[PDB]
């Protein structure tokens, strides 16, 4: 997802926790940031089995030439 | 069945039919029921495109 | 574990608009590092997920030229045989 919408909510929770419009903002940002994250060792795995196929395909014309 | 064999050898065969015997000229798979028979047909057509 | 994180946030914003302590706000702290890091390492899986595709693609292109050479054979097969040669036994037996 996009990780530029996150600090501006940070800035705004340090100010809030330092010290109802203030708070809104941050959860009208923070929504957004829900339904953005909803919306959108596992991968390697699944190289290795793409590859899987195209060397079985070179090995056989391999076996053309030799 | 050389034409038949490499589309359906591209395509996501579901689980239960990763089980076939390539039959003279038609692809006869199988899955157990009941009614006094396997649940077992043939197929075979001719587009590939 | 990124949408309780952007929860907590809003909850505690909310019993603090009503009143409540300093430790909460440590807690939310932890929270935004965490969900930061879960972000970046998203991006990344999805960056992998783009490579997985093109070597999809490529694998169809391959089995797609398989299928051209195949149809070319059986067109030569189709094109050429025993009865030639019979015809070609006759044919000497009307020559001479």
């Amino acid at each position: 997802s996009n990780g530029e919408f996150i600090p501006h909510i940070f800035y705004s929770l340090h100010q809030i926790r330092k010290d109802e419009t203030l708070t809104g903002s941050i959860r009208h940002r923070l929504k957004l940031c829900k339904s953005l994250i909803s919306e959108n060792s596992e991968w390697q795995d699944i190289i290795h089995q793409r590859e899987q196929e195209l060397q079985i395909k070179r090995d056989v014309l391999d076996d053309l030439y030799r | 069945n050389l034409t038949v064999s490499i589309k359906i050898a591209l395509m996501n065969i579901p689980k239960p039919l990763n089980s076939y015997h390539i039959k003279n000229g038609r692809i006869y798979f199988t899955v157990p029921n009941e009614f006094e028979i396997q649940l077992s047909t043939v197929n075979r057509q001719s587009p590939l495109f | 574990q990124l949408y309780e994180d952007l929860c907590r946030y809003e909850d505690t914003l909310s019993k603090l608009v009503e009143s409540p302590n300093l430790d909460i706000a440590k807690d939310l702290i932890r929270t935004d590092e965490a969900l930061f890091e879960n972000v970046k390492l998203l991006a990344e899986y999805d960056n992998i997920y783009r490579n997985l595709q093109k070597i999809d693609k490529d694998s169809e292109e391959l089995d797609s030229k398989t299928r051209k050479i195949l149809e070319i054979l059986n067109e030569c097969h189709d094109e050429l045989x025993x009865x030639x040669x019979x015809x070609x036994x006759x044919x000497x037996x009307x020559x001479x």
